[PDB]
C-alpha cells in the first residue's frame, strides 16, 4: 500500500548497480592487512612477510620516533594497558554518538 | 610512492603526452628463521643491541642489522646497558664480550 521512493526510481528508469567488490571481499583485505601488519610489521610492504615478535615490533617504532628501547622494554605493560584503554574508549564513543 | 620496495634511484623517460618513471628499489630474498631475544642478561646488566637484532643459531648468540643477515659478536661496542635483569620481558642469559681485557692481559 505504500510505494517505495526506490521503487518509482526504478519505474522510471534510474537503476543503481552493485559493486564489483563485495562487503565480506573488502572485510577480507581488511583482515589481511591487519594480520600481515600484526605478524610482521612493515616487511610486508616491501616483499615477503617477515614475522617479528609484537614486542620487537614496537621497539623498532620507538626507534623510529626517536625513543630508545629500554623504554618500551622497561614499561611494556603499562603501554600495553594504555593501548587497551584506548581502544576501548574508542568502543565506547562509537557505540553511543553517531555524528 | 615511488615503487615497490626501498627506493633507491629514479629515471625519468618522456612520453607522448605524459612521463614515465623507472623506479629501482631494493628487495629482501632469501629469508631464514632464527630464535631472537629483546635484550641480554651479563652480570646483573640488561644490555640492549645499539642498532640490530640478538639472533641465535641454535647455540651462539649474534647481532645482525635487520635488512641483512651479517653476524656479528656481542660486544660492549655494539650494545648498550640499560637497568637490571628483572624488568624486561623475555630477556635470556649470554655473554658480552670486552675488548679492553685482552689488551689489559697483555
Ligand atoms: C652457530 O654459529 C657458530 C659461529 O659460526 C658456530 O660455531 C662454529 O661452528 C664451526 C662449524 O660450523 C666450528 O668449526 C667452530 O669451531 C665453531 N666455533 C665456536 C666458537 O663454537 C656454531 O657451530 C653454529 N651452530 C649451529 C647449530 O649451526
Ligand atoms: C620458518 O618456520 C616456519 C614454521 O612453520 C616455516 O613454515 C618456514 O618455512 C620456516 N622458514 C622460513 C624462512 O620462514
Ligand atoms: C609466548 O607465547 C606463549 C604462547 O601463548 C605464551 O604462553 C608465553 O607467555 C609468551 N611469552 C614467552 C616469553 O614465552
Ligand atoms: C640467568 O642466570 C640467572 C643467574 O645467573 C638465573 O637466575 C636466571 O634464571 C637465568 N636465566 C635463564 C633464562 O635461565
Amino acid at each position: 500500500a505504500a510505494r517505495d521512493l526506490i521503487c518509482a526510481q526504478k519505474f522510471n528508469g534510474l537503476t543503481v548497480l552493485p559493486p564489483l567488490l563485495t562487503d565480506e571481499m573488502i572485510a577480507q583485505y581488511t583482515s589481511a592487512l591487519l594480520a600481515g601488519t600484526i605478524t610482521s610489521g612493515w616487511t610486508f610492504g616491501a616483499g615477503a612477510a617477515l614475522q617479528i615478535p609484537f614486542a620487537m615490533q614496537m621497539a623498532y617504532r620507538f626507534n623510529g620516533i626517536g625513543v630508545t628501547q629500554n623504554v618500551l622494554y622497561e614499561n611494556q605493560k603499562l603501554i600495553a594497558n594504555q593501548f587497551n584503554s584506548a581502544i576501548g574508549k574508542i568502543q565506547d564513543s562509537l557505540s553511543s554518538t553517531a555524528s | 610512492f615511488c615503487g615497490k620496495g626501498y627506493h633507491l634511484m629514479s629515471f625519468p623517460q618522456s612520453a607522448p603526452h605524459g612521463v614515465v618513471f623507472l623506479h629501482v628499489t631494493y628487495v629482501p630474498a632469501q629469508e631464514k628463521n632464527f630464535t631472537t631475544a629483546p635484550a641480554i642478561c651479563h652480570d646483573g646488566k640488561a644490555h640492549f643491541p645499539r642498532e640490530g637484532v640478538f639472533v641465535s643459531n641454535g647455540t651462539h648468540w649474534f647481532v645482525t642489522q635487520r635488512n641483512f643477515y651479517e653476524p656479528q659478536i656481542i660486544t660492549t661496542d655494539n650494545t648498550f646497558v640499560s637497568g637490571n635483569c628483572d624488568v624486561v620481558i623475555g630477556i635470556v642469559n649470554n655473554t658480552v664480550y670486552d675488548p679492553l681485557q685482552p689488551e689489559l692481559d697483555s
